[PDB]
C-alpha cells in the first residue's frame, strides 16, 4: 500500500496538457510549467518554500513543453511552442531557440530527439532536422501526440503518431509503415522507461476513456504485450510518466485521468500491472512526473492540475497552517483593498456614455464525449474559477439524468417548445467552490440539433460564456474499424449532382466521428456501429453516389431523411433507392427482446421484494419460504437500484420498436399511423411470436 | 467494567479460528492490521480476510480451506515488512505484503495427498521478538515438521504417535525447543531434541479443545470442559472446572503488567478463569465467542479481536489502568395429639374396621372388572390405552397395544370396537393385530367419524380378544370428544 | 397460537404471565403445579404450536375440553334494533337476550351501538356492553377504550374487573 | 476524529423513528423502529416489541419526574403508546383519531408536568404521565416536525410546529407568538441553546433561526433526513450535526454554518441522537443509518484561489484603459396583466440584446429557478416574463439576465432584485354589483385611511392611473388563480369590511393589516355562508362515517376470528392427512379471504374520507380561529373545539360567525 501525503506548491496560471516538466537541474529537482498567459516559468522548493527561478514575459498559449538536449547530454534545454513557433531556453532563461515553422493554424504536440524534431498539428505533421524542413504528412484524421522511439537503443528513426480515429499510425520519414488498433482514442503515450524497455522498443499509450497498453512495434507487425482496461476509473488519461516510488526497483507507472485520479502501477508480475495507489484530485490532473522537488531524499509525485496548481504527493509524513493563514491574510487584506479601490474606479467609469465596458475572458474545457457502456452522452465543463451557475439549454428531447459526484442542484424550468425552441432548460448552481460538472445527456434515435451550454464563473464582473454542442441524427453510432458482412444489410445508394464535398459534410453533419477536413481520394468509407444495440452502418461514397448499408432499419430511415433534408437545404434534386431484406427486421426484433425480457423480469420481481421483507422480518426467511423467492431476497438491494432506471429503458425500448414498424411500414409504401397504438398494447402483453407476427401481418 | 468495546459487530460474516487469526503490519510504516484466513460460511469459499481498524478492505480467495495462518518474523539482520504463512492441504503460502507471493509443498513420499493441520512458531537465538522465528507444522500423516524459519529447506522431521491436533513450542532451537503437540488420541507429546521416538508422553482422558504455553507451566483445556496445568515434566499441577463448554483459547498478553493469563471462550457468552491470586479474564459477550486473538491492533497495544458463532466481530480495548428448615407446628397439632393420646383405641379400632370394609369393597371392584373385562393391563401379557387426536368431525383413534412379556408373540388376536351405530362411523371396527414382538408397540390407526349433526358424545369400547376365544383379554374405552365440526 | 396482542417479545421475568416443588406437588404441566380452585378461565400453560395442541389431551391447558377458537322466541334479522333502540326499557332488555341467550355478539353490538347514539353516550353501563362486545369479537383496545370511558362515569366493581 | 463505537444491528432502522434513552433507570438503551411495524431495544443484544401498526414517531423522555425511568412513545398513524420497558406496562394508551405525524417531550411554558405534546393533520394535543388532554390547539396545515425551544427568554419553553404549509408558527401555551414562512414543508426541528434552533426543509436546505432572525442555510442536492445539535469540540457552544439522504454526516457551526466535522455510512441516515452508551458520564453522538449501522462518537487553496480571481479582477480593470456600452441599464416593471399572469417586464436601456433572464425565487417555481431564452429570432431589448405564485406569500425574484449582442460568446450578466409584494395576483378592476360575493367581515381599525391606502399600494400592484380620496371607498379586484372576487370596503366611520367568497383571502388580509397596524386584539363580525354550510355537511357526515366504520370493523373482527379456526382445523385436518376436509378448509379460507379482501377495500375507501372530513373540520376551527388577531384566536379555537365536543354545532357556528 501507497500512503504519499498530499502537499501544495506555487500555484500557476491555466495550463494545457503536459506542460509541467521536471529537470534534474540525489538533490530536489526544479520544475518547469507553461501556462495559457504567455508565462513560461521556472522553479523549485528550497527548504520547504518557493523559489522563481525565472520566468518569461507573456506570449502566446503554451500548448506544449518538452525538455531535450542536442546531444545525448543531459536533457535540460527546454522547448515549448506557444502559437506556431518553438521557443527554446536553456536551463537558467537565457533563450537560444526561436524557430518561426509556420504552420497554418496552431501547434498542438512536439516531440525532441537529440535534435531531431517532430512536431504536429491539427491534421498537419511535420519532421525537422534541426530547423531543416526534412519530412511531411497530412493525416485524415486529427493527431493527439507524436513520439519517436529510441534511435540508440534502436537502429532506425521510426516515429510513432496517434490519430484520433483509434488508429496508430507507425510511419517512416514521409510515408506510413502499419497501423495498429487501440480501443479508445489514444491522447498520450510514451515510451514506458527512461530509455524505452530493455526489449529495444516499447510503446506505453493512453486512451481518452481510460485504457493503457504496451503495444512493441516491430519492422512489421505490432505485438500487444498486454492492455490494462479500466474497471471502474473511467476518465481521460491525459498523462504518463514512468518511476520506481514502490521498493521494487525497476520502474513503475504513474498516469493522470481526467476526472483528478492519480494511479500508480507496478509489474511484480513481470507481466500484468496492479495498482498501488489511486487518489483523485477534483480538477484535470494535466501533467506528471516523478522524483522529488522538496525535502531531498524522499521519492514523490508532482501533479500540475489544470487551474494551474502544482501539488506533490510525498512519501514522508498544526504550527504551519497558522502561519500559512496569516500570510494569508495579510494578502487578502492587501489585495481586497486593492481590488476594491478600482472597483469604485470601474464604478465610477461607469456613467460615461463615450466609455464602454470590456469583458474578462476566460477558459473553459468542455468535453462532451459519447458513452458506449451506456447510451449517453457526458458532458464535462471546467472552469479555472469557480462556477457560480451553467445553464443548459437544448432544442431536442433530452434526458439530463442527474449524476452521483455532482453536488449542484438543479430547477428544470417549464420549457414551452411552442411559443420559443427550448425544448429543455435546466440550471445547475454549484452552492460551493467548484472547478468541474460532470452531466449527463441521453439523446433518442432520430432527433438532433443543437445544445447550448451558458457557464457563469465567480468572477466579480460577472459574464456567461456560451458553448453549442451537436446531439447528431446518428448520435448514437460511433466508429469501429470493421464490421460483419454475413449480416442482412438494408442498403441504400443516393445519386445526384452533388459535389464530393456536399456528401461529405452531410455524412458529417449526420455521423458522429465524422472528420470535417473533406478526405483527399474521393471515395471514402467510414465502418459504424450503433452503440445501443449492435447494427453496423458500412457507409461507401464518392463524388457520384453514396451506399450505406446497415444491419438495423430504421438507421437507414433517418440517414434517408437527413440527407433529403440537407439536400433540399440546397437545392440539389438527388435521386435515393433502398433494398431491404425481410430478415432484417427480425433480427432486429430478436436483438430489441432479450432487454425487454430482462426489464419486465426484473419488474415482477421488484413487484413481491416488499412483501418478501415483509415475511423474513417476522419468520427469519429460512424455514418457510421456498428459495424460489429467497434468490429475490438476496438480490433484493440490486432488484431495487435498477428497478430506479426500469421505466427509462422500458420507454426507450417502446418508442424504437414504434419508430421501427413506423420506418419498416413506411419502406413497404404505406401508413400506419392509424395501428401505431394498436401494437402498445401487444407490447404490454408482449409475446415474442405475436410480436413478430404483428410486424408481418399488419 | 473494565473493557472498552471498540466494535461489537453483529451480522458481518467472519468464521475462523484462533490459529488461523493472526495479526501484524505485513505492509510496513508501523500500523498493525489484521489477517483471518477463514473458510466462509461453510468450507465453500475460503477466503483471507484483512482488517484495518473498523471495516473489511480486502478478502483473497483461496483453494482450500486454511488450517492456519501464521505470521513470523524473516530478517534477523534489519527485520523487514513481515509476510503470512497460510496453510491449505499439502500447500504453504508465503504472503509478502498480503500479496501472493511464494507457495511451497509437503515431500510426497510413499497419488497420495498429504494435509497439513496446524503451524506454530519458534524463535532462533536471542528469545525476543526483533529476532527470527523457525516454524513448526503438524500433519495428518503422522509427522511434525520444524522448517528454517523462511521455509526453504526440511530442518527437523519428528515422528508422532498419533495424528496431531494442536501445536505450541518454547525455548531457543540450539539450546533446546520443547514441542508441545497436544494430539486427537486423547493426550499430549512433549518432543524434545535428539528423539528417535518422542519420548514423552502425557494422559488427560479426552481431547484437548486447545493449549496455552505460561512461562513455566503448560495449560491444556479438556473437551470435557475444564482447564488442567501441567508442568513439561509430565505431572499435574492443579485442576479447574469451568460453567460452560470450552470453545478455544489463547495466549492474553500484557508486558507493562506482567500479567499472563488465559483467555478461555465458554459457551454460556463469558471468559472466565479463577488466576493464582488475581481474578481476571471475566467478561461477557451477546453471542458465544468461538475465536480469539488478543494483540497489538491499529496502533494500541492491548486490543483484543474476537470472532462469535453467527458470524459478528467483536473488539475490545484494555484500558491501561488495569438453620434447617424443619415446619412449625401450630396449636393444631398439640389438641389433636392430645385427643390421641386420651382416646387413641377408639381411634385404632375404627380404623381397622373401616380398612376391613376398604379390602372388601376393593376386592369387590376388582372382581366385578375382572368379570367385566374393564382392565385394560391385565400368562397373555398385554396392555392396551387409546388415544383420540382430532378436533372436527373426524377423530383418529390410535391404540397403543403391547406385548408384555419377557420372550413370546401372541399370535391369535382381533380388535373390535364397541360404538353407537348411529353417532359415530368406523369404517373397520374388527381387524386383526400382527404378531406383537415383546417389547414392541404398535400404534393402531382408525378412523372415527362424528355422525350426528349437534354436539353428541358417546363412548366407545375397545375389545382386544383371541379369534378361537369370545372373552375378551381385554378392553378400553374412549369418551369421545364433542364433534366441533359441521 | 394465531392471536398476538402483546407488545413485548422477551419481557423481564417477572413482568409478564408468559413454591412446592414437583417432587411434592404434582403438576398438570412442566410447570403450574395443581391449583386448589378451577375457574373456567384457568390456563396452567399454554401450547407453543398448533401440532403441541392437537396432539395433547383436551383438557390440559383449560377446565374444559379445548376448541379451535372461543322453537325459538324473536327472529333476531325481523326486529328492527333502530325501534327498539329508542326505549330503554325494551332495549336493555333485548340486549341481554341477544348477549346472553342467541349469543349473537353482531347483532348485540349493533344494538348498543344505536342505542348509546340515543343515549348521547352518557350511561356507562351501554359502554361496558359495548366493551363486552368488543371483548368478545377479541379487538381488546377498543374494548379497553369503553371500559376506560366508563370507569370515568362511574366507578363500579364490574368494570374494574371488565378493564383487568 | 473517529467513531468511538460501532455496532451493526440485524434491523433495517425507519428514517426519523429513533430515540435513546435510559429504560432501566440506570442503563441507557437505544429504541428504533423497524418495517413491519416493529419497534427494537438495544440493551448495551436486541429485544423487539410488536406495535402491529406503522409508527410515525417516536420518543424517549420522563413522562413523570416522580421516578426516573424513561417512558417509550411509539405514536402510530391512529394511536399513541407510551411504555414502560422495565416492566411490560404502559403509562397510557390514548386514541387521537388525527394523526402521530411528530412528537415531542418536555415541559411546555407555565405547565407544571413534563407533557406528550403531539401533532398530526391540523391538530396539537398534549398529554400527562395519565393521559389527560392538557394541550390542544390547531394550526394551519400537517404538521410535519415540532421542536420545544424558549424564544424572548422568560425560562419557559415554548413549541415550534412545523406545518405543510411552509410555515414554523411559535406556540406559547394558548398562544401564537409568531410566524416564519419558510419555502418548504419543515421536516425537522431542534433546539440548540436559547433561542437557536436548526430547521430543515425538503428542498434540502438546512438552517438556523434565532428568534425569527435567520444566521445560515445552505441547499444541497440531498434532504436532510435528521438534524441535531450537539457540542463536538467542546467549545460550550453546540454544533448542528445533520445527516443526509447520501450518508454525509456533517457536523457545522452555528454562527456560520461551515462544516467543521464530516462521515460517511454506507446508506442514507436514519437518526442521530445524543445520550450516554458507553455508561462514563458523557454525552456522545449516536448516529445511525437505515441499514441498521449504528456508530457513536465523542466530543487553502481556495483563498489563494479567490486571490487569484482578486488578480484578474485587477487585470480586467487595468487593461481596458462580446463588448458591450458602458451605460446599459435594465428597467423592470412588474405589472399584472389577464389574457393570468404578474408580468414582470426587463427592459434594456440601448439597442442592445436580452438574451436570456434566469429569475431564482423560493417557492414560487416548479424547481428553484425559472429561465426565460427567447429564441434567435425572438431577441430584442426586452422581455415579458410571466409569473404565478401559488400562496398570497410576497416573495423577492433574483434576476440574473443577460445582456449582449445577436452573436456573441461571452454575455454580460445583469444582477437584479424586486419583490412581488403579498397578495400580487388579484389585479385592480371595476365593480360588477351582479356577482359581489355574498360572504363578508366588518372590524374596527384605529385611523389614517390614507395608511390603510399606503397598505394597499404596499401589499397589491396598484395601476398608477390609481388615486383614492380619505372618503369611503371600495377596492375591487379579480383573483387570477380563480376567477374569485374581492371587495375591500373602507367606511367613514373606520370601519373595514372585506367582501371575498374566499375564507383564507381574509384571514390574510386581516392579519396583514393588523401587522401593518402593530395590532395586538382584534374581533371580528364575521359571515361565510357557502362555506358554513359544507362545513355542516361535513360534521354531519361525520357520525356515520363513524358508524360505517364501527360495523366493518365489527365484520371484519368476525372473519378474522374465523379464519383462525379455519387455520388451526386445517393444520388438524393435515396433520392426520385427511385430504378431503383439509382441502375444504382450505376453500373456506380462500373465500374468506375474497370476502375479507373486499372488506378492507370497502373500509379504507370510507377510513380515507373520514380523514377527509376530520382535516376539514379541524382546518374549518382553524380557519374562523385565524380570522381574528391576538386574545380572541385561542378563545374562538376552545370555543369551537368545545362546541363540537358537546356536538352543538349551532354554538359552533355562533362562535365562529361573531364570538
Ligand atoms: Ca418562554
Ligand atoms: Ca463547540
Amino acid at each position: 500500500d501507497l500512503n504519499l501525503n498530499r502537499a501544495d506548491y506555487l500555484q500557476v496560471g491555466v495550463t494545457s496538457q503536459k506542460t509541467m516538466k521536471l529537470l534534474p537541474a540525489r538533490a530536489t529537482q526544479k520544475v518547469v510549467v507553461g501556462d495559457h498567459d504567455g508565462i513560461v516559468m521556472c522553479f523549485g522548493m528550497k527548504k520547504g518554500e518557493a523559489v522563481t527561478v525565472f520566468k518569461t514575459l507573456p506570449g502566446q498559449k503554451i500548448a506544449r513543453l518538452e525538455l531535450g538536449g542536442a546531444l545525448n547530454t543531459p536533457q535540460e534545454k527546454i522547448f515549448i511552442a506557444a502559437g506556431s513557433e518553438i521557443r527554446g531556453f536553456t536551463k537558467r532563461g537565457k533563450q537560444f531557440l526561436s524557430f518561426e515553422t509556420n504552420l497554418t493554424e496552431s501547434i498542438k504536440a512536439m516531440h525532441i530527439s537529440g535534435s531531431d524534431l517532430f512536431l504536429s498539428a491539427s491534421y498537419i505533421y511535420n519532421h525537422y532536422c534541426d530547423c531543416k524542413d526534412q519530412h511531411y504528412y497530412l493525416s485524415g484524421d486529427k493527431i493527439n501526440d507524436v513520439i519517436c522511439l529510441p534511435v540508440e537503443r534502436l537502429l532506425r528513426e521510426v516515429p510513432v503518431l496517434a490519430c484520433q480515429d483509434r488508429v496508430l499510425r507507425v510511419l517512416q520519414g514521409s510515408d506510413v509503415t502499419y497501423e495498429i488498433e487501440v480501443p479508445g482514442p489514444p491522447t498520450v503515450l510514451a515510451l514506458h522507461n527512461g530509455n524505452g524497455g530493455d526489449s529495444g522498443e516499447d510503446l506505453l499509450f493512453g486512451t481518452s476513456d481510460g485504457k493503457l497498453g504496451l503495444i512493441q512495434i516491430t519492422t512489421s507487425k505490432p505485438i500487444h504485450k498486454w492492455e490494462i482496461r479500466n474497471e471502474k476509473k473511467r476518465g481521460g488519461i491525459l498523462c504518463v510518466d514512468s518511476f520506481d516510488i514502490v521498493g521494487d526497483g525497476v520502474k513503475d507507472l504513474l498516469v493522470g485521468r481526467d476526472d483528478g485520479m492519480v494511479e500508480v502501477y507496478g509489474f511484480d508480475n513481470a507481466n500484468e500491472p496492479v495498482l498501488r495507489f489511486d487518489h483523485t484530485l477534483s480538477e484535470s490532473v494535466t501533467s506528471i512526473q516523478g522524483g522529488c522537488v522538496g525535502k531531498d531524499g524522499y521519492d514523490e509525485i508532482v501533479v500540475s492540475t489544470y487551474s494551474g496548481w502544482i501539488t506533490g504527493l510525498t512519501t514522508e509524513p498544526n504550527q504551519e497552517m497558522q502561519n500559512k493563514i496569516s500570510s494569508l491574510r495579510s494578502e487578502l487584506e492587501q489585495l481586497q483593498y486593492k481590488v476594491l479601490q478600482e472597483r469604485e474606479k470601474y464604478q465610477q467609469s461607469s456613467q460615461s456614455s463615450k466609455a464602454k465596458s470590456a469583458v474578462p475572458s476566460f477558459s473553459v474545457n468542455d468535453k462532451f464525449t459519447l458513452n458506449k457502456d451506456d447510451a449517453s452522452y457526458s458532458l464535462i465543463l471546467e472552469v479555472q474559477t469557480a462556477i457560480d451557475n451553467v445553464l443548459i439549454q437544448s432544442d431536442v428531447p433530452i434526458d439530463l439524468l442527474d449524476v452521483d459526484k455532482n453536488s449542484a442542484v438543479v430547477s428544470f424550468s417549464s420549457c414551452d417548445s411552442e411559443s420559443n425552441d427550448n425544448f429543455l432548460l435546466a440550471t445547475y448552481r454549484c452552492q460551493a467552490n467548484t472547478t468541474r460538472l460532470e452531466l449527463k445527456i441521453r439523446s433518442i434515435e432520430g432527433q438532433y440539433g443543437t445544445l447550448q451550454a451558458y457557464v457563469t464563473p465567480r468572477i466579480q464582473p460577472k459574464t456567461c460564456q456560451v458553448r453549442q454542442y451537436h446531439i447528431k441524427p446518428l448520435s448514437l453510432h460511433q466508429r469501429t474499424h470493421f464490421i460483419d458482412h454475413d449480416r442482412p444489410m438494408n442498403t441504400l445508394t443516393l445519386t445526384g449532382q452533388f459535389s464530393f464535398s456536399e456528401l461529405h459534410s452531410w455524412v458529417v453533419f449526420c455521423m458522429p466521428e465524422v472528420p470535417e477536413k473533406p478526405p483527399a481520394g474521393e471515395c471514402v468509407t467510414f465502418y459504424f456501429q450503433n452503440t445501443f444495440l449492435d447494427t453496423q452502418l458500412e457507409s461507401t461514397y464518392r463524388k457520384g453516389e453514396g451506399v450505406f448499408k446497415s444491419d438495423n432499419i430504421s438507421t437507414i430511415s433517418i440517414l434517408k431523411d437527413v440527407l433529403s433534408k440537407e439536400a433540399t437545404k440546397r437545392k440539389i434534386n438527388l435521386n435515393i433507392s433502398y433494398e431491404i431484406n425481410e430478415v432484417s427486421v427480425k433480427h432486429t426484433l430478436k436483438l430489441i427482446h432479450p432487454k425487454l425480457e430482462y426489464q419486465l423480469l426484473l419488474a415482477k420481481k421488484v413487484q413481491l421484494i416488499d412483501a418478501l421483507k415483509e415475511l423474513q422480518v417476522h419468520e427469519g426467511n429460512t424455514n418457510f419460504l421456498i428459495p424460489e423467492y429467497r434468490c429475490i431476497l438476496e438480490e433484493a438491494d440490486h432488484l431495487q437500484e435498477e428497478y430506479k432506471k426500469q421505466p427509462a429503458h422500458l420507454e426507450r425500448l417502446y418508442g424504437m420498436i414504434t419508430d421501427l414498424f413506423i420506418d419498416k411500414f413506411k419502406f413497404k409504401g404505406t401508413n400506419v399511423k392509424t395501428k401505431v397504438p394498436l401494437l402498445l398494447e401487444i407490447l404490454d402483453s408482449y409475446d415474442q411470436n405475436a410480436l413478430i407476427a404483428f410486424f408481418d401481418a399488419a | 467494567s473494565k473493557w472498552l468495546d471498540s466494535l461489537s459487530d453483529s451480522m458481518a460474516n467472519i468464521h475462523t479460528f484462533s490459529a488461523c487469526l493472526a495479526l501484524a503490519d505485513f505492509h510496513g510504516d508501523g500500523e498493525y492490521k489484521l489477517a483471518m484466513g477463514d473458510l466462509g460460511p461453510d468450507g465453500r469459499q475460503p477466503r483471507l480476510k484483512v482488517l484495518k481498524g473498523h471495516t473489511l478492505v480486502s478478502q483473497k480467495p483461496l483453494p482450500d480451506l486454511p488450517a492456519a495462518a501464521v505470521t513470523f518474523l524473516m530478517a534477523s539482520h534489519e527485520p523487514r515488512t513481515p509476510a503470512l504463512a497460510i496453510a491449505s492441504g499439502p500447500c504453504v503460502y508465503v504472503y509478502k505484503n498480503l500479496k501472493p507471493y511464494f507457495k511451497f509443498s509437503l515431500p510426497s513420499l510413499p497419488r497420495r495427498q498429504t494435509v497439513i493441520t496446524t503451524m506454530t512458531t519458534l524463535k532462533k537465538n536471542l528469545a525476543d521478538e526483533d529476532a527470527v522465528s523457525c516454524l513448526v507444522l503438524g500433519t495428518e500423516n503422522k509427522e511434525l515438521l520444524v522448517l528454517d524459519p523462511e521455509a526453504f529447506t526440511i530442518l527437523a522431521k519428528m515422528s508422532l504417535p498419533s495424528v496431531p491436533a494442536f501445536l505450541e513450542a518454547s525455548g531457543q532451537f540450539d539450546v533446546e525447543f520443547r514441542l508441545a503437540a497436544a494430539c486427537r488420541n486423547g493426550s499430549i507429546y512433549i518432543l524434545r531434541r535428539d528423539s528417535k521416538r518422542p519420548k514423552y508422553c502425557i494422559e488427560l482422558g479426552a481431547q484437548p479443545v486447545g493449549l496455552v504455553g505460561v512461562h513455566k507451566v503448560l495449560v491444556v483445556g479438556s473437551n470435557q470442559d475444564s482447564l488442567h496445568g501441567f508442568t513439561y515434566k509430565g505431572k499435574r499441577l492443579w485442576t479447574v472446572q469451568m460453567p460452560a463448554a470450552i470453545l478455544a483459547m489463547n495466549l492474553l498478553e500484557q508486558h507493562s503488567r506482567g500479567l499472563q493469563a488465559v483467555m478461555a471462550a465458554l459457551a454460556n457468552e463469558e471468559v472466565r478463569i479463577y488466576h493464582d491470586k488475581v481474578l481476571l479474564n471475566v467478561i461477557r459477550t451477546p453471542e458465544a465467542v468461538t475465536s480469539l486473538c488478543f494483540g497489538r491492533y491499529g496502533r494500541e497495544d492491548n486490543t483484543l479481536i474476537m470472532t462469535t458463532l453467527g458470524g459478528g466481530l467483536i473488539i475490545k480495548i484494555l484500558k491501561r489502568t488495569a438453620k434447617l428448615n424443619v415446619p412449625r407446628k401450630t396449636r393444631l397439632y398439640v389438641d389433636q395429639t392430645l385427643r390421641e393420646r386420651e382416646a387413641g383405641t377408639a381411634m385404632h379400632r375404627t380404623f381397622q374396621a373401616d380398612l376391613y370394609l376398604l379390602r372388601l369393597r376393593a376386592a369387590r371392584a376388582y372382581v366385578q372388572a375382572l368379570e367385566s373385562s374393564l382392565s385394560p393391563v391385565s400368562r397373555e401379557p398385554l396392555k392396551l390405552h387409546a388415544v383420540v387426536q382430532g378436533l372436527g368431525p373426524t377423530f383418529k383413534l390410535t391404540l397403543h397395544l403391547q406385548n408384555t412379556s419377557t420372550a413370546r408373540p401372541i399370535l391369535g388376536l382381533v380388535v373390535c370396537f364397541l360404538y353407537n351405530e348411529v353417532l359415530y362411523a368406523l369404517p373397520r371396527a374388527f381387524f386383526k393385530v400382527p404378531l406383537l414382538v415383546p417389547g414392541l408397540n404398535y400404534p393402531l390407526e382408525t378412523f372415527v367419524k362424528s355422525l350426528s349433526d349437534k354436539g353428541i358424545s358417546d363412548i366407545i369400547k375397545v375389545l382386544v380378544l383371541r379369534e378361537g376365544q369370545s372373552t375378551p383379554l381385554l378392553s378400553a374405552h374412549i369418551n369421545m370428544p364433542m364433534s366441533e365440526g359441521l | 397460537i394465531l392471536d398476538e396482542n402483546a407488545i413485548a417479545q422477551v419481557p423481564r421475568p417477572g413482568t409478564s404471565l408468559k413454591g412446592p416443588s414437583p417432587a411434592v406437588r404434582p403438576v398438570t404441566q412442566a410447570g403450574r403445579p395443581i391449583t386448589g380452585f378451577l375457574r373456567p378461565s384457568t390456563q396452567s400453560g399454554r401450547p407453543g404450536t398448533i401440532e403441541q395442541a392437537i396432539k395433547t389431551p383436551r383438557t390440559a391447558y383449560t377446565a374444559r375440553p379445548i376448541a379451535s377458537s372461543s322453537g325459538p322466541f324473536i327472529n333476531l334479522s325481523r326486529l328492527n334494533l333502530a325501534k327498539y333502540a329508542q326505549k330503554p326499557k325494551l332495549a336493555k332488555a333485548l340486549f341481554e337476550y341477544i348477549f346472553h341467550h342467541e349469543n349473537d355478539v353482531k347483532t348485540a353490538l349493533d344494538l348498543a351501538a344505536l342505542s348509546t347514539e340515543h343515549s348521547q353516550y352518557k350511561d356507562w353501563w351501554w359502554k361496558v356492553q359495548i366493551g363486552k362486545c368488543y371483548y368478545r369479537l377479541g379487538l381488546y383496545r377498543e374494548a379497553e377504550k369503553q371500559f376506560k370511558s366508563a370507569l370515568k362515569q362511574q366507578e363500579m366493581v364490574d368494570t374494574f374487573l371488565y378493564l383487568a | 476524529l473517529q467513531p468511538v463505537f460501532t455496532l451493526k444491528l440485524r434491523h433495517k432502522i425507519s428514517p426519523r423513528m429513533v430515540a435513546v434513552g435510559r429504560y432501566d433507570g440506570t442503563h441507557p438503551c437505544l429504541a428504533a423502529a423497524t418495517q413491519a411495524g416493529k419497534v427494537f431495544i438495544h440493551n448495551p443484544d436486541v429485544s423487539l416489541l410488536n406495535i402491529n401498526q406503522t409508527v410515525s414517531c417516536l420518543t424517549a423522555g420522563v413522562l413523570n419526574p416522580e421516578l426516573g425511568y424513561d417512558a417509550l412513545l411509539v405514536g402510530t398513524q391512529t394511536n399513541l403508546l407510551a411504555y414502560d420497558v422495565y416492566n411490560n406496562s404502559d403509562l397510557f394508551y390514548r386514541e387521537v383519531a388525527d394523526g402521530a405525524s411528530a412528537i415531542v417531550l418536555g415541559t411546555l411554558g407555565d405547565i407544571t408536568s413534563p407533557l406528550a405534546i403531539i401533532g398530526g393533520n391540523c391538530a396539537l394535543q398534549g398529554f400527562n404521565h395519565e393521559g389527560n388532554d392538557l394541550f390542544w390547539t390547531v394550526t394551519g396545515d400537517n404538521v410535519h416536525s415540532l421542536a420545544l425551544c424558549d424564544f424572548d427568554g422568560d425560562g419557559k419553553k415554548e413549541l415550534l410546529v412545523g406545518s405543510e404549509d411552509f410555515d414554523i408558527r411559535v406556540f406559547k401555551e394558548d398562544e401564537i407568538v409568531a410566524e416564519m414562512s419558510e419555502t418548504e414543508i419543515i421536516t425537522s426541528l431542534c433546539p440548540m441553546y436559547g433561542s437557536r434552533f436548526g430547521y430543515a426543509l425538503s428542498n434540502g436546505t438546512v438552517g438556523v433561526y434565532d428568534k425569527t432572525a435567520r444566521y445560515w442555510r445552505i441547499k444541497s442536492k440531498n434532504q436532510a433526513m435528521s438534524i441535531h445539535a450537539f457540542d463536538l469540540n467542546s467549545d460550550g457552544v453546540c454544533e448542528l450535526i445533520t445527516g443526509w439522504s447520501n450518508g454525509k454526516v456533517d457536523a457545522r457551526s452555528d454562527r456560520t454554518g461551515e462544516v467543521i466535522f464530516k462521515d460517511n455510512f454506507s446508506s442514507a441516515i436514519a437518526g442521530v441522537v445524543e445520550g450516554d452508551y458507553r455508561m462514563e458520564g458523557c454525552q456522545q453522538l449516536i448516529c445511525c443509518s437505515v441499514d441498521g449501522e449504528i456508530r457513536g462518537y465523542l466530543p487553502i487553496r481556495e483563498l489563494s484561489q479567490k486571490k487569484q480571481n482578486l488578480l484578474l479582477e485587477l487585470r480586467n480593470y487595468e487593461e481596458n484603459a462580446g463588448v458591450i456600452p458602458a451605460n446599459t441599464k435594465h428597467h423592470t416593471a412588474l405589472s399584472v396583466s389577464l389574457g393570468a399572469h404578474a408580468e414582470l417586464c426587463i427592459s434594456t436601456s440601448n439597442d442592445t440584446i436580452i438574451r436570456a433572464v434566469l429569475i431564482f425565487a423560493e417557492g414560487v417555481f416548479a424547481g428553484e429557478s425559472h429561465v426565460v431564452h427567447p429564441s434567435v429570432h425572438h431577441l430584442s431589448s426586452s422581455v415579458r416574463i410571466p409569473i404565478t405564485p401559488p400562496k398570497d406569500i410576497p416573495v423577492d425574484l433574483h434576476l440574473k439576465t443577460f445582456v449582449g449582442y445577436r452573436s456573441s460568446t461571452q454575455f454580460h450578466v445583469f444582477e437584479l432584485t424586486r419583490q412581488l409584494p403579498r397578495f400580487s395576483m388579484y389585479a385592480l378592476t371595476s365593480p360588477d354589483p351582479a356577482s359581489e360575493p355574498l360572504s363578508y367581515v366588518n372590524f374596527i381599525i384605529a385611523e389614517r385611511a390614507q395608511r390603510v391606502v399606503m397598505w394597499l399600494n404596499q401589499n397589491f400592484l396598484l395601476p398608477e392611473d390609481t388615486n383614492i380620496q380619505n372618503a369611503p371607498f371600495q377596492v375591487c379586484f379579480t383573483s387570477l388563480r380563480n376567477g374569485g372576487q374581492l371587495y375591500i370596503k373602507i367606511k367613514l366611520s373606520g370601519e373595514i369590511t372585506v367582501n371575498t367568497d374566499d375564507i383564507d383571502l381574509a384571514g390574510d388580509i386581516i392579519q396583514s393589516m393588523a401587522s401593518f397596524f402593530a395590532i395586538e386584539d382584534l374581533q371580528v363580525e364575521a359571515d361565510f355562508p357557502v362555506y358554513f354550510e359544507e362545513l355542516r355537511k361535513v360534521l354531519v357526515k361525520v357520525d356515520e362515517y363513524h358508524s360505517v366504520h364501527q360495523k366493518l370493523s365489527a365484520d371484519m373482527a368476525d372473519n378474522s376470528n374465523l379464519i383462525r379456526s379455519l387455520l388451526v382445523q386445517a393444520e388438524d385436518a393435515r396433520l392426520m392427512r385427511d385430504m378431503k376436509t383439509m382441502k375444504n378448509r382450505y376453500k373456506e379460507l380462500y373465500d374468506l379471504n375474497k370476502d375479507l379482501l373486499n372488506g378492507y377495500k370497502i373500509r379504507c375507501n370510507n377510513h380515507t374520507e373520514l380523514l377527509g372530513s376530520l382535516k376539514a373540520v379541524n382546518q374549518a376551527i382553524q380557519r374562523a380561529g385565524h380570522l381574528r388577531v391576538g386574545k380572541p384566536k385561542n378563545q374562538v379555537i376552545t370555543a369551537c373545539r368545545d362546541a363540537i365536543r358537546s356536538n352543538n354545532i349551532n354554538m359552533l357556528f355562533r362562535i365562529m360567525r361573531v364570538g
